[PDB]
């Protein structure tokens, strides 16, 4: 019955980590789902340089 | 398991709440008198057993 501290400074022990800022096996589980959206969009994804 | 210790001036390998009371800072001691903290910080008292 100690009364533990978990502020955000334990957290970093998982937050820190790299897997947590890659977006690969994300983007990998969307490219192999079965259904993307429908309504797509296209106004300012990327610059045309002029 | 989040914080090392709560008193850095008395938890360390040589430190104040050590050499008060550490019989191999004590040398110049007398034998008679008694303390409450001899048996926290003596290490053949806690590591005798």
């Amino acid at each position: 019955n100690l009364l533990l501290a978990f502020n955000l400074q334990n957290a970093l022990k998982v937050l820190c980590h790299p897997r947590l800022h890659t977006p690969a096996h994300t983007l990998n589980s969307l490219n192999a789902a079965p259904a993307p959206r429908d309504r797509r969009e296209t106004y300012s994804l990327q610059h045309r340089r002029p | 398991e989040y914080r090392s210790t709560v008193n850095p001036w008395a938890s360390q390998l040589g430190s104040l709440g050590d050499i008060m009371y550490n019989s191999s800072y004590r040398q110049t001691a007398v034998p008679g008198l008694y303390s409450p903290c001899r048996a926290f910080f003596n290490k053949e008292e806690l590591l005798r057993n």
